């Protein structure tokens, strides 16, 4: 097994948008420059989260077979996968120890941002755990697209036209788990485990938004939208 | 309800 010429473009067509757009230095630079207060921390995290929802719409914008789906379906998808994609994007940073990530300081602002404790633990655990998989950019990009195009989402209409888009990507991930990882079969099944864990965080998150909302904590118009009424 | 996201998907 290797990769048919049809699946050889799914890896490129996807791995392109994944590098085509990154986060502005003016923003990610604040993690370091700015002060370290519970407000300034929370404010900066809000900024990234908001700026990231754009990259998402852009990245998810392309995705072949996407603009074909019903408009009342692309929304459900972007809304149900917003937080999971975001969570998977941050995991890459803390794990890839990217320079523009400032993970050492980032982890600071995160821990001190009004975030409850119950949800601060699982969060990093997922990070250390997923981290151990030594995933490759190709695994991140495909897994993300897989997350975004998840039929099982809520308020969906044509749940059958989604599986016809995710299944192809899912098939291209396994092939890689047989090509770049033969020594261990379970790899693919290791990565799919991350789909259920990410989902666990959506649940934790809906709650950590409430704690925030009651504390006079507001979010941008864009995030309010994607996460429903703030 | 979807004004901002719909807009972003039509740019
Ligand atoms: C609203 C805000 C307070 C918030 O609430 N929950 C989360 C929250 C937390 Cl604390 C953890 C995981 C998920 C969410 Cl929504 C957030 C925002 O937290 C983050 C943390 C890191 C993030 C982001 C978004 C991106 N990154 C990393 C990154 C850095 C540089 C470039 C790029 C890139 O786009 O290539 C990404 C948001």
């Amino acid at each position: 097994t290797e990769l048919t010429p049809d699946q050889q473009t799914l890896l490129h067509f996807i791995m392109d948008s994944y590098n085509k757009q990154r986060m502005p230095q003016e923003i990610t630079n604040k993690i370091l420059k700015e002060e370290f207060s519970a407000e300034e921390n929370f404010l900066i995290l809000t900024e990234m989260a908001t700026n990231h929802v754009q990259v998402l719409v852009e990245f998810t914008k392309k995705l072949p077979g996407f603009q074909t789906l019903d408009h009342e379906d692309q929304i459900a998808l972007l809304k149900g996968s917003a937080v999971e994609a975001m969570f998977l994007r941050s995991a890459e940073i803390f794990n890839k120890k990217l320079p523009s990530g400032h993970s050492d300081l980032l982890e600071e602002r995160i821990r001190n941002s009004g975030i409850s404790d119950e949800y601060i633990t699982p969060m990093f655990s997922f990070y250390k755990s997923i981290g151990e998989l030594k995933m490759t950019q190709e695994e991140y990009a495909l897994l993300t697209a897989i997350v975004i195009l998840s039929p099982d989402r809520q308020y969906i209409k044509d749940r059958e036209a989604v599986e016809k888009l995710q299944e192809p990507l899912l098939d291209v991930l396994q092939k890689l788990c047989k090509i770049h990882q033969p020594e261990n079969p379970q790899h693919f099944a290791e990565l799919l485990g991350r789909l259920t864990e990410l989902r666990t965080f959506n649940h934790h998150h809906a709650e950590m938004l409430m704690s925030w909302r009651v504390n006079d904590h507001k979010f941008t118009p864009l995030l309010e939208e994607i996460w429903d009424v703030q | 309800d979807h004004q901002l996201l719909r807009y972003l998907l039509d740019k």
